This record gives C-alpha cells, structure tokens and sequence, in this order.
C-alpha cells in the first residue's frame, strides 16, 4: 500500500484539467466583464 | 491617483508632507523614492499644516527632491476567504508559500468590534489537546484564554507546535456522535527567528496539519508595524471563520512578548511618555483588545480559544507583561526549568498551574464523571510528594513512615510517566487510565477526595500505559 | 492521506492562478490596442476632465506629444498650461497649483487599482 | 525574613525614585522640543 | 450651539477649531459623530478626547458641542435594565447591529416609546420645591415617584390627568413657562442634595449570621471584600442582594473581563426574589462594562452607578450598591492620567487616587431626603489587588475610609467552609454605635453574648500552635473543652449553607438563640468537668446533635424548638449529676 | 543575497569542553556572551579565536582596549592554524576601533566586519565574526541621538536599537551560496552591561535573538575559576539538532551522557538550597556523595586552563571520556554506599587524583590513558570488594 | 594615598632576574591633583620631599577651593607632559591621578549644563568615551625604550 500515491496523483491532474477546461470557456466573457469596468 | 511630493523633513522613522490633508488618520501609503523602489508607511498624525509618516523600513535613500507619497487604502482591511486554509502569510496578508494570492471573498477592518457583553454565553466544552497534565489537571475549555508562561530557553515552540498538531474536538464524548463542526488552527508568530521559521514550516509540513491551519509568520528583522499588526489579522480571521462558517478555531499567538516590546517601540518612536517599567501607559488596553476577541456567542455555534504564549523577561511574575496577561485571561500554564533539566518533556509544572473554567469544562456529560476528583487527589498527591522528597533529603528513609514512602514513590512515577509523555498524542481516556493506574500506588482509603463508587469502579489497574507507546 | 487531499486542493488552486494570470494579461495586452481606435481621442479628453476635475486648481495637464493635438482644444476651455511627454503613455496627468500635488489617470493604475476589487467578480463570471 | 523584606522594599523604593526622576527628564526634554518648534516660528 | 471643524488629529486626541465659547468639560460629537470630552480651551482652540477609535477621521469634519457634561436620565424605565458604562442600554443596541457594538451608534437610556399610567399628586397653583413629589408610576410592583428636579422652582400652572403617556411627555407645566417631563437629567460627578445626613444607628441585615452579628454594617455604611479565586464571592454577593433590607439592588462591573461579566449576566435573571415569586432582576439595576470597551466608560461606570442609587434612595428607598472590582476602575483612572503625561506618585497611580475613591465612597450614607422622607444607601466594593497582597496603594487608600472589611478567605474555602469569611482578619467599626439598636430590639444582653462568642474564638485561635505540635489528645480537659466549642461554633454558628431552603437566611433572634444555647452548654460543661466528668463523656451527649440541626429549623418554628433545647441543656447534666 | 537558508546540522567546535559538550552552538548559528567587567569575555573570544575550527576569523573591537589588538597582532603570526599547518595570522581578518577611537565609527566598524564575514562565506568558506561589544555600539548610539535632540526609549538607547540589534544578528547562518557552493557565518558578540545588571535593554534584547547564551559570574572569577561560565543561566538551543552528529561522529550514546552529566548537576544545584541550610554534614550519605561528585565534575571537567600548554584546547573524544570516567566512579560510588561503605573511604580512593590529573593529558596519550584509569576504576570498587 | 605613596617610593624593576641589563633607571612622576583637600596635598608634598622625589617630579594641582571646571583639563595636559617626556626623550613616567570622582563631577556639571542624555545616576552618556581618551595614553611603543605607567585613585561613593 506504499504505492497510494498514483491514485491521488491523477485525480489532482484530472481536476486541475477540468478547471482549466471549465474556465476557458468564458475566457472572453470575463475579459470584457473586467474590460467595461476598467475603461473610464 | 493622487500623489504628493512636497516632503519637508526626514529623520528616524518618520518623514512629514505638506498639503496632505486629504490623508485619513491612519491610513496606509507607500512612499516611491528616486531609484524607483517602494516601501510602506502609515500615517501618524494629520494637520492642516503636514502629515506625519511612520516608515515600516529604513529610510536609506530618501530624499527631499525626488521621492513621492502615495495613498493606499483608508483604513488598514485585510481580505478573507474561506480558503485561506492551507496557506502562510507575512503578517500584512501578502502569501510567502509560493502560491497565487487569494480572492476575497470581503475586506474586513483588523481593529475588530467589541463583542456584545449581553451576546456572550458561558463556555461549556473542552479542547483536547493530547497532553495529559494539560488535558486533566488544566482543561482546556472552548472559548476560554489559557496562556503558557515560559521561560529564556524553555521549548515552548515545541510544546506550541505539538498542541497546534494535536488538539481536536471529541462530540461522541457528548453524546452528539457525529463530526458537524470542522475544526481550524490560526497560528501567529511574532518576532521569530530564521530557525524557528523552518523549525515551523517543517513541523507544519511534515504531518499534514498545514491542510486546517492558517499562518501568519513575522520574522524579528521584519518592520515593528507588522509585528503589531499580526494579531489583529490573525484574530480576524478566526473572528470571520467561527461566526461566519460555524468553524472552533484556536489561534495561538507565539510570543507576547516581543509584541510587547514592538508596542513599546512604537510608543517611543511617536513620542509617548511611557508609563510603569518605561512601558507604554495603554498596555493593558492594548493587551485586552487582543485577548478579548475570543469566546462564545448566544445563537452561534462557532467558537474562538486563544492560547497565548509569552517568555518571563526573567523569570519574574511580576514583570508588566505576565502580571496584565494573567490579569486579563482565565489562568495560566507554567513550564518549569528543574524539569526541563531533568530531563522530561514537556515541563509543565501542575502546581503553579491553574485553569479557572476547568469546572464548567468537565462532568458527566462530557469527558468522565470521575475527572475533577480525580484532579485534585492528582494535585493533592503531588504536592505532598514533592514535600516529603525534601525531608527525606536530611533524615533519611527508614525514618519515614511506609505512608511517606508511597508517597514519595507516587511522586516519581508521576513525574516519570504522566509529565514525561514525550511526543505521544493521548486521549482523555488514556490519560485518565495513566492517573488512576499512578493513583493505585496509594492505599485504598487514602484517596480521600474521591467517592467510593468511582473507587470501587476504577481502582486496582496496574502499569501498563507507557510501556506500548515507545 | 492529507497529503493527498493537500496536493489536489494545491494543485486546484494553482489552475485558478494560472487562468486569473491569463485574463489579466489578456485584458492588459487589450488595453494596449486602445489608441488605434477611433474613440482614442475622446476617451483620453474625458479621463483628462476628471484628472483635472479631481485636482481643483491645476496649472498644468501634461500628456503624450501624441496625445497633445486631442487635448489642445480642451486646454483652451480649462484655462490651463500643457506641456509634450514621452513618458506618459495611455494616460493624462494633471500638476497642481504649486507643483506638490500630482494626480496621474492612467489605464495600467486604473486596471492595478481596480483589479483586486474585480477578481472575485471574475471568478464567479468565470466558474458560475 | 523581616530583614530580607526590608531590604526588599528599601530597593523597591530606591528604582521607583529613579524612574520618576526619568519621567521627569523626559517630560522636560519633551516640553523643551515643543517649545522650540512653537516658538522657532 | 458651538460648531467647529478638525484642526488636528493624533491618536484619540482631536483639535477643533472655532470652538470660542464651548465650556471645559462639554460633550461632544467629533466627526460626521464619535462621543468626545473637552479637556482644554486656548484661544479659538478646543482639545477633545474621543472615547472611541478615530482612525478614518480627516481634517475638516465638523464638531458638535453639546453643551453639557456627562450625565444620566433618571426616571421610570431603568428597572429590569442592563447598562454600560454611560448608560447605553445593551439589549437595544444588540437588537440594532447584532453581536456587535459598532462605533457612533446611538440609543436612549430611557425607552421613549413605553407608555406609563400616569397618577397626577399635585394641584394647579401649588408651589413646588426640588425633590417633591408630582405623580407616580407602577413599575414591576414598584410605585415609582416622579420627583421635580433639585434646583427647579415655581408654581403649578396645569397638571395632566391620569392616562398613558410617554417619559417625554410635560406632564406638568409651571407659571413661568417651565415644563417637567417624567424625567430629568444630572452630571455623574455632583453629589445630589440632601436636607441632612443622619448618624448610623440603625443595621443593615445581610441574612448571614456572621456578617450580621460578628462583623455588622450600619445602614448606609461601606463595606469592602477580597476578590481571591475559589474562595465563592459571586455567590456570597448573590446571596447579600437576595436577602438584604435594600428595596433595590444596584450593581456596577466596571471592567471584569469578559466570562466573568457573562457569568453574572447570566445568573442574575435565574434569581427568585424571596419577597415575591418574580424574578430577581425586577428591582435590579445592571452595569457591565468589559475590559476591551473605551476606558472612558470604565472610568464612568462608578460614577453612573452611585448617582441612578442615589436618584433612588431620592424617591425615599433603601438602596444596596456593589462594585465587583474597584481595582479595574483604578486601573483606568491610572491608565487616564497616564494619558495626560502627568507625574506618578506612588507604583504608577496618581496623586488623586484617594480623593476619588473618598468622592465615590462618601456619596453612601442614610439621609433625610429633600422631600422630607427617609432613604439611604449602602456600598459593599470589593478589592482585588493582583497578587493578593494588602500593601497595594488601592488597597490602603480604601481601608482608610470603609467602616468595614470582610476578609474572604481560600483557606476555608479549601475546606468546605461557607461562606467563607476569615474571623481573624476581618472587622467592623459600626459595633458600639450599633449597641442600643440591638438591645432595644433583639436583646438586652445580646452584645454580651457576641463579646462572649468573639473571646471564645479568640481563646480557640490562640491555642492552634500547640494542637498543630502535639495533637489534640495531648491536652487538658480544659483545653480540648475550648476545642470543642470552637468547633462547635464554627460547624454550627458561622457556618450557612446558602442553597439550603431554611437555611439561607437567619434573623437576629435565631442567631441569639443559638449563641444563648452554645454559652449555656459550654458554662455547663464547665461546670461538669469541675465535677470531675470526662471529655469524652461531654462529647458523646445527644443535646449536642440537637444544638447542631437548630441551624435548619424554621424562623416561625425556632422559639419552641430553642426552649426545648434550652431545657434539654440543663437537663443533661444536673440531672445525670 | 544567497539562494537558501539551511538547516543548522553540524557543531561549531570552540575547543572548550563546557561550551562544546554543555551548550553547544552550530555552524551558523548566534551566541552571546553577557558579563560584567574582569569576568573574562576577551579571553574566551580570543581562545575561540585561536581553537575554533573556521576556515576565516573575523575579529571586531568595537570599542575595546588596544591592547587586545596588540597581543593578538603580536601573538598570532607565531601560532599554527590548525586546519592548514600554516601561520594563525594568515587566516584572521583584524578591525580594530579602540576605545579613544572616533565614537561615530563603532557601528561602521560592525558593519564592515559582517560584511566581509559575508563575502567570504560567498566564496564557499566557513567563517566566524566576533564582535567585541556590542554595548559600544549602543552607547555610540545613545551618544548620537544625545545629539540629535531625540526622544529616549528606556536608559537614553534610541528606539531602534532592538531593530538594529536584530537586522545585525539576523545574517548569520548556513546558506548556499549564489553559485551552488555551500557556506556559513557565525556569529558570537559579547556584552557589557553597566553595573552587571542583566535587566539591562541590550541584554534583554539579545536574550530573545541569540540560540545560545553564555552568561558569566563574577563569584566564579574572583575565585579564579575560568571560564567562570554561570551553569544555572545558561542555555542552548541547538542541542537536539546536533544529536545525529554527536551519535556518528563522537560517540553512540554521547546525549545519554551528556544529560546524566547534566541531571546530576541539577540535582546538586537542587540540594545546595539545603546545605545552605543546615549544613553539609546534616546531609546522608546519598546526597553527600552527589554533592562531593558535583564538585569534582566542576573542578575536573568544566574547569579550563587557558594558558596552559595542553589543557588550552580540548577534543569532543577527550571530554566524551572525561565524563564517562565520572560517570563510572559515580556509579561505582552509589553501589559501595549501598552495601555501607562510609563516604570518607570513598574521597580518599587514589583514582580520584587520577580523574582529576586526566584533563592535562595529551591528545595522544589519552587513548591509552582513559582505559588505564577505566580499568583502575573497576578495580577500586569491584576488585575491593 | 599611603598606599599610592609607597608604591611611588618603593617601585623598581629587577634586571637581574630578567636579564634586561643593570640599566637602573629611576621612575620620574608625574602627578595629577583635582579637588584635592590641604590635608591629602600636605601628606603628598612631605611624603616627596622625605623621599627626595620632587627633583624629578611635575606637578598640577587643582585644589578643592580651586574652580571646578578647571579639573577638564588637568589630567590631559598631565598626560601630554608624560608622554611628551616618555616618548620623547626615554624616561619611564609613571602618573598619578589623585582622585577621578571630582573628575567625573566636574564633568556631570558641564553636561547638565548642557542638557545632555544622561546615563545611569545623571552621569552624561559620553562619560565612557570620555574617561577613555585619558585612561588609553598609557603604554609602550614599538622601537621606543619610554614607557607611561597610569595609577588612578578613584573613590567608590558607598563602596
Ligand atoms: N579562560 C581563562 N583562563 C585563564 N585566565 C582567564 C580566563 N578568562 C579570564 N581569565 C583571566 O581573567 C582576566 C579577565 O580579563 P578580560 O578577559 O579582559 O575580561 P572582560 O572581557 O570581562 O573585560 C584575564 O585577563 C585573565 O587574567
Ligand atoms: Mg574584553
């Protein structure tokens, strides 16, 4: 059982990609969110 | 972005600016210098004239030509979230764990409120912290502030590192049986030092508490303003998570009294007549806004418990910083020199130590029904011990009666195997198993502070505790 | 155990960073492509009024030579000196009366200034 | 003991007197800079 | 109305400019407005100090005087109230922002949308002097008099008939325009006026035997009492408000830190008044104050406390007022002086510290008020020096003006003595003025049977040195005879325990009673070893078992029980011969 | 600026068996050395100074005699550095700001000195920076802010001394150097408290700073017993990292031996309150004899001849074997009182002259000599017996 | 001042034991007074003229009737006599100061004048440095056969 690591190890890669995945797609939509309000 | 640049005076720690008086009192700038680097500061006094500005660091390279004052925030606010968890911090909230920082969730004052005295409640349930002269002879119970006294080289970082990995809550112990309320560490150094930091970082490390603790880390040769500040960030963020996301949080502050002797920097930097001993005459208001941010609230099932921890100057009770710290809290925890040399860890010394909410901590709904006599026969027991073992210096043993003897054995084995648990994690009932098997060496109608049913009930057990913890 | 639990949290938190950077820099970038726009002008001639609006009493408006030809029309109506500098780019700075107070209204402070206050609104706009 | 007590509070006694002598310096050295910086107009 | 701007901002200290004609010790609003007191006038130039943090504040802000200076509203509503240490009403501003006390909030200490029977006393045309009565109000079983303020004069020109109305209303309206309300306002810090103040003859019952007989207060004296931990305080102060002569109960924190301050709010509600079946708290007035809220309030807290007593003994009560650590206001006083960069006199208190406890602790006393009755008031503050040693200047300076110190002790504490005061260090200075009140009253021989009662303890203590040498069974017969009846009168005498139902309170003629049956048995026993009979006889007696439940007999019942026992005294050894 | 700060895991070996075996101090560590006037702080720097096993020595007199600075200018070129063979001289670096000196130079002398402690810890040595005082430095300071019309925190110091004090204690320790090699500085600064008090702010100061503390009695001293190290107000806190070096490279159960040595000399201290008492002989014979083995472990092993020609520098095996002599005679001792041998038989057993005689034993003698005293400690009690 | 007295007068080196050469060269004193009572100046001047010592003796003296500023300057023009002569033309000096405490309150009187920082019991701050620069003029110098000896008499107020 010294060997437990591989699981946890793939589920982090497997979660950091779904954020990732998850986020890109309003990448836009958030830079014209923040955009409206920075401009004067 | 407002700027000002018309600075007239530098010397010390401070530097004055004219036509400044859109600065609020005690507001947070930054101060651009020719080179391009930037430093803080904190606005001490506002006239119509100049304002006054106190330097967090050295004010080499300034000059009356080139650098610019710039605002920063009005009021000094730290942004919190609920997943702070798991990460350090330097005392003005900036993450020195590598990571990116956090988004706030809100942006609180760290002058916190006061509570409301009619929205307290009375403290009722205990904290076990792992250690058993702590956990039976002293409880711990949430919402109290038990501070550790300690010594010049005593390890209280050790003992504070241990307690911040150890303690937890037990419900089933109460009857609830179930794990609802999480449980979070708030741990704040003041004042440390290069070892220590990684002394810290690994102890947090190594055993995976870092996964529920918070750490606010400022070093010595860090600004004194950040050594001020810290508390005041830490006790917010227990303050946000216990009464906003029904967290028991226990902040423990490492060393009271370098804060005190920033405190008392500032005082004189701003030019402050001190008060008794050249402290500052506020000290004991300052002291209880600290301590008081703890406790329970009526309609809240969240708690703060603060364990501060604070170096004697010279192993004098006496000294300001003890006397106002035990006049504020609830008690008190003593580490002893004699036992630290002789080798047993941790040093805590049961009879100088007190815990005035013990009472209200303990009973039949939660720990045992046996835990307060069983306390006080341990207290009594002892005292009568180590009385016997000065005697026994000058007149001998066989002189002694076979009364005397036992007690004068109860008082090694105790020292030997209730003190001296080493890094070993024991449950209330374990300890509680170690104090009546210690208790068994007397006879049986000698224990005369406890009811002959818990008597008859736990009587007669032998030692066999410490023998299968190496 | 919590090790595990410790490097996924970690590891979620870094992903978040890492696309928080990636908006930052892109909204950043944007702001650069700002004065090819036609409406460059005119944005620059109302950050300009409220620089000089916000300092009572200014005697100087100092600006990019290139920026100067679009606020030479505004300096007459505002009664106020201006003055050529190759510093100041996508921004307007305003000098007061005696030359101790500066109030600078530029895009890249605008966006440092507002850019903490905006994160929590991106990352709920960005993960629901 | 009542000797150990005596000497005890005659040392007592001897540091308080020192530290209202201080406070008095400074209260002095303290009047003297606002003074200056008053009066140097 | 004086108005004017910030000059200068330092901390809790503000500068005000055009602030000509605004009086020295004014209350102000600093700020949009932060509470302030003016400490200093120069020129055009005001110095206020703000009880509250400043930090946020920006030169410009205007700043209000008020005009007056710190002050209470006296009248019906503060019954049933709990108060901070300027009387800001705690349930109200909890029901306003929560667990909270943000800064500038504001609240009335007086409720000003309650509706009270209004019972007008006077008639158009009346004159009126300062402190009479006009009205009356009910209150929780209280009549409560409305009373003209001490410096109002005139004549009657209109009086509301009976009705609801509220605090604010003129109930009455004189010839000259002035109209009185059903309260009125004074500064905590002037003494209200009396027509005389009376000599103390006459006790002030606590209900504890020990209290009552060994070491007594007169009514309207000053009492004072160590604050050790373990040692039941808290109970015994509970116990002296439940039991005592006072119609009302006044009781000041003044700093205590947070859980103590919670524990006695959170008990006092539970209490049952013994006069009634309702709650304690109907006649009882609350002052909490923490050490974590402005030092002003802290400092003040006293001041408001002895003055809404005061108010009250007005209206012709007697009065119980209890300050739970006199120790913390003295820490704020120092804390205050400290602030203003003046010298130190003595371990870092000022010089006045004396003269401000003699101010608070000379306000007590019984008094012919101005409306021609009789009131009094009594204080019992208790001192906690850090440490526990006597030497501490708070200490002495308050010793020097009490008439009494009840020396609660841990030691007797330790041992499952209740209520635990310590007979040797305690004393009282009321004794001989307080003679001929208790032998018109309780008994003619009484304060001989009390001197009896002390030489007999004495005696006892005296002889401890060769108990704890040798042992008891080493002495005469003599000896352990005087033994045994200080042990009798500890365990039977001194002795209360508090919960019990019966035993809780105890009249001067019990505690009599009791003392005539222990002298008795001890003349008697006397007189028997004499006669040669043995110690261990004496102690084997049954009266004895019967001298030692008296203590839980019923007051009514006591007088039969106390001749049987008499009787039973004499019996048992005469008798037996 | 360096890449890292590393964990303190070797000792840094002053040669003096108190300090190296009682308090030890790690390479890369801070210690302190309070003391008043005559107790000795200028001759254990400058032994240090010559023993220690750093490659580079910085010495710094802020504010000290010049005589020092003449003897160990005179002095050092006729020494042996150990390490290399060569002259002692040849690896010290010397500033010097005498007591007459300018008093506005004393902080840059400091300065100067950790500075150049730091660029040769850069090259990848290990170095050692000695202060001579730094009360010095805080009197130059009090003296400059004198002048400057300041407002005094506590005895006329400027606010910021602490702030100084930590900034300049704060560089020392083992680092990585910027181009991948290893190095350390450590710093050992002594302080001279007016009046001896100890409750003086700079001592105060440095108390919470240092990881060791070496405090100095003046009793010892006037007896003429050096170092004249207080045992009861010192300390150390680098004790329970160095465990791993003591067990590979001195000795498998060093520590143990270490903290009997030191449970012993707390139950002497313990036992000294009662002699004071009633005396020494109302005693029996058990704390008689801890008593009589606490003497001869303070007067035979912490003792320390400076000037002698052997007893001047010490190894860790030299002293290991010191204390492991006591403790046998102790043992042996303790059984012989159980079985009712009087104590005077025992003080007058010929080994202890022995015992007392071994400190002054070569380094290459001693080997041979720890096992002929050893095997004449066995005989004295089980032999006789 | 016996002791100081004796010491003067009965000083000497022992070349024979040292091997240094039979040169025998006599001590020659300087001697530095402030505030120095007639009863003390009489004994010193009685006790050198018995001895035979004051044809190769300086002399200043600064009485107790005398100005107390004036002890500023005493002991440095004392000193530059001693080292002018001992590292000038190779006479071993030996100096003694009659009394450092009038010294030290001469120089606590110019500092309060002054209103500086003061030290411990009023004592200005820059007393350390100030002794200093008196105390560390003795010594010998390489290449030089002069020598200075320094012996200051001090005393402790309450022992
Ligand atoms: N370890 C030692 N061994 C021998 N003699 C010593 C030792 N330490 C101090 N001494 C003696 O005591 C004197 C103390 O003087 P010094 O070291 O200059 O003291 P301080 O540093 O306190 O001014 C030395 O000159 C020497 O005679
Ligand atoms: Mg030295």
């Amino acid at each position: 059982t010294e060997a437990l690591l591989a699981r946890y190890r793939e589920r982090a890669e497997a979660e950091a990609k779904a954020v990732r995945e998850k986020a890109m797609a309003r990448l836009d939509e958030a830079v014209a969110l923040v955009l409206k309000e920075v401009l004067p | 972005k407002k700027e000002y640049t018309g600075i007239t005076y530098i010397s010390g720690p401070l530097l004055f600016v004219e036509n400044a008086k859109d600065l609020a009192y005690g507001a947070i700038v930054d101060i651009k210098d020719g080179t391009g680097r930037v430093r803080g500061g904190q606005v001490i006094e506002v006239s119509e004239e100049y304002a006054v500005i106190q330097v967090f660091e050295e004010t080499t390279g300034l000059d009356l030509a080139t650098t610019s004052v710039s605002l920063v925030e009005d009021v000094a606010r730290l942004g919190v979230s609920k997943e702070m968890l798991g990460r350090r911090f330097n005392g003005i909230g900036k993450p020195i764990d590598g990571l990116p920082p956090i988004t706030p969730e809100k942006r609180l004052p760290i002058t916190g409120l006061p509570l409301n005295p009619v929205a307290r409640r009375k403290p009722e349930q205990f904290i076990q912290t792992g250690i058993s002269t702590i956990d039976v002879m002293n409880t711990l119970v949430r919402g109290q502030k038990l501070p550790i006294f300690s010594g010049s080289g005593l390890p209280a970082n050790e003992i504070a590192a241990q307690i911040a990995r150890q303690a937890t809550v037990r419900p089933d112990l109460s009857g609830e049986g179930e794990k609802e309320e999480p449980f979070a560490v708030v741990f704040a150094a003041m004042g440390i030092t290069q070892r220590e930091l990684s002394y810290f970082i690994q102890e947090f490390e190594r055993t995976g508490a870092l996964s529920r603790s918070v750490l606010f880390l400022n070093k010595a040769d860090d600004p004194t303003i950040e050594r001020i500040l810290t508390p005041r960030m830490a006790l917010t963020v227990a303050e946000y998570l216990a009464f906003e996301h029904d967290y028991h949080v226990l902040v423990i502050l490492t060393d009271m009294t370098n804060y005190c002797e920033a405190l008392r920097e500032i005082g004189a930097a701003r030019e402050e007549i001190p008060g008794r001993r050249g402290y500052p005459g506020y000290m004991y208001t300052d002291l209880a806004t600290i301590y008081e941010r703890a406790g329970v609230v009526e309609g809240k099932k969240g708690s703060v418990t603060q364990i501060p921890i604070l170096s004697m100057p010279d192993d004098d009770r006496t000294h300001p910083i003890p006397d106002l710290t035990g006049y504020i809290t609830e008690g008190q925890i003593q580490l002893s020199r004699e036992l630290h040399r002789k080798g047993i860890y941790p040093p805590i010394d049961p009879l100088p130590s007190l815990s005035r909410l013990m009472n209200n901590g303990v009973g039949k709904g939660k720990t045992r029904e046996d835990h307060k006599q069983v306390s006080d026969q341990l207290y009594s027991a002892y005292a009568n011990g180590v009385d016997i073992r000065k005697l026994v210096a000058i007149i001998g043993e066989d002189a002694l009666t076979e009364n005397d003897r036992r007690y004068l054995q109860f008082a090694d084995a105790f020292e030997r195997f209730f003190i001296n648990q080493g890094q070993q994690n024991r449950s209330i009932e374990e300890s509680l198993q170690i104090a009546w098997a210690l208790l068994s060496m007397l006879p049986q109608g000698e224990l005369k502070r406890i009811s002959k049913d818990h008597i008859g009930k736990y009587y007669g057990q032998k030692l066999e505790e410490i023998w299968g913890a190496p | 155990e919590s090790a595990g639990e410790l490097l996924v949290a970690t590891a979620r938190t870094q992903a978040r960073g890492e696309v928080l950077e990636e908006v930052r820099r892109r909204v950043r970038e944007a702001l650069e492509a700002l004065p090819q726009k036609p409406e460059w002008p005119e944005v620059v001639r109302k950050l300009a009024l409220e620089a000089l609006e916000a300092l009572p009493g200014a005697k100087a408006l100092v600006a990019n030579p290139e920026d100067l030809p679009h606020l030479e029309a505004l300096a007459r109506e505002r009664g106020v000196e201006l003055q050529a500098e190759p510093a100041l780019r996508l921004g307007v700075r305003a000098v007061g009366a005696e030359g101790k107070t500066q109030v600078e209204n530029s895009l890249l402070a605008r966006l440092d200034r507002a850019w903490d206050a905006l994160s929590s609104k991106v990352a709920q706009a960005l993960w629901g | 003991i009542p000797g150990i007590r005596a000497q005890i509070r005659f040392i007592q006694q001897v540091l308080e007197q020192r530290e209202r002598e201080d406070t008095f310096r400074l209260k002095r050295i303290k009047g003297k800079i606002e003074a200056r910086e008053a009066e140097e107009e | 109305m004086i108005q004017g701007v910030i000059q200068k901002i330092a901390g809790p200290a503000v500068i005000a400019k055009g602030m000509l004609g605004a009086r020295m010790y004014d209350i102000c609003k600093v700020g949009e407005g932060l509470v302030g007191e003016i400490i200093r006038l120069d020129g055009d130039t005001a110095f206020v100090q703000v009880y509250e943090d400043t930090s946020g504040l920006k030169v410009g802000e205007p700043v209000v005087s008020t005009g007056l200076p710190l002050a209470v509203e006296l009248g019906p509503g503060m019954l049933n109230g709990i108060y901070d240490g300027i009387q800001r009403p705690l349930e109200r501003i909890r029901e306003k922002t929560g667990i909270y006390i943000t800064r500038g909030v504001v609240v009335h200490a007086l409720d000003r949308e309650k509706k009270w029977a209004w019972t007008p006393m006077v008639k158009p045309g009346d004159e009126v002097r300062g402190g009479m009565v006009l009205g009356t109000v009910p209150e929780f079983g209280f009549t409560h008099k409305i009373l003209v303020p001490p410096d109002v004069r005139g004549r009657v020109k209109e009086v509301k008939p009976a009705g609801e109305y509220t605090v604010e209303e003129p109930v009455v309206v004189l010839e000259d325009g002035t109209e009185l309300k059903m309260y009125h306002t004074w500064p905590v810090r002037r003494a209200r006026p009396v027509q005389r103040k009376l000599d103390p003859n006459t006790p002030f019952l606590t209900g504890m035997r020990i209290l009552d007989v060994l070491f007594p207060v007169a009514m309207g004296g000053t009492a004072a009492i160590p604050g050790p931990f373990g040692a039941g305080k808290s109970v015994t102060q509970q116990s002296l408000a439940k039991w005592s002569n006072a119609d009302v109960v006044v009781y000041v924190g003044c700093g205590e830190r947070g859980n103590e301050m919670t524990d006695v709010l959170v008990e006092f509600p539970e209490l049952t008044d013994p006069k009634t079946g309702g709650p304690l708290m109907h006649r009882t007035v609350l002052i909490a104050n923490t050490s974590n809220m402005p030092v002003a309030a802290r400092e003040a807290s006293i001041y408001v406390g002895v003055t809404i007593a005061e108010y009250f003994r007005d209206q012709g009560f007697s009065v119980a007022l209890m300050a739970d650590s006199t120790s913390r206001w003295a820490e704020a006083l120092r804390e205050i002086s400290s602030r203003l960069e003046e010298m130190p006199a003595e371990e870092g208190y000022p010089p006045y510290l004396a003269a401000r406890l003699a101010a608070f602790y000379e306000r007590a006393g019984k008094v012919i008020t101005l409306g021609g009755e009789e009131g009094a008031v009594t204080i019992v503050g208790a001192v906690s020096p850090p440490g526990g040693d006597m030497s501490e200047p708070v200490t002495q300076s308050t010793l020097r003006i009490v008439g009494a110190f009840w020396r609660l002790d841990a030691s007797l504490a330790f041992r499952r003595h209740f209520p635990a005061i310590n007979w040797n260090g305690s004393y009282s200075l009321f004794t001989s003025a307080l003679d001929p009140w208790y032998r018109e009253n309780v008994a003619e021989d009484y304060p001989e049977l009390r001197d009896a009662i002390s030489e007999l303890l004495q005696r006892e203590a005296g002889l401890q040195e060769i108990v704890q040498l040798v042992g008891p069974d080493a002495l005469q017969d003599a000896e352990r005879l005087v033994i045994e009846v200080g042990r009798i009168i500890r365990e039977d005498f001194l002795q209360q325990n508090a919960y019990h139902e019966v035993d809780a309170y105890c009249s001067m003629k019990k505690a009599y009673g009791i003392m005539k049956m222990i002298l008795a048995f001890y003349k008697e026993a006397e007189a028997a070893i004499k006669r040669g009979v043995s110690i261990d006889e004496i102690l084997q007696l049954p009266v004895l078992e019967r001298i030692g439940r008296a203590r839980y007999v019923s007051e009514e019942e006591f007088p039969a029980y106390f001749e049987e026992a008499m009787k039973e005294i004499q019996g048992a050894f005469k008798a037996l011969a």
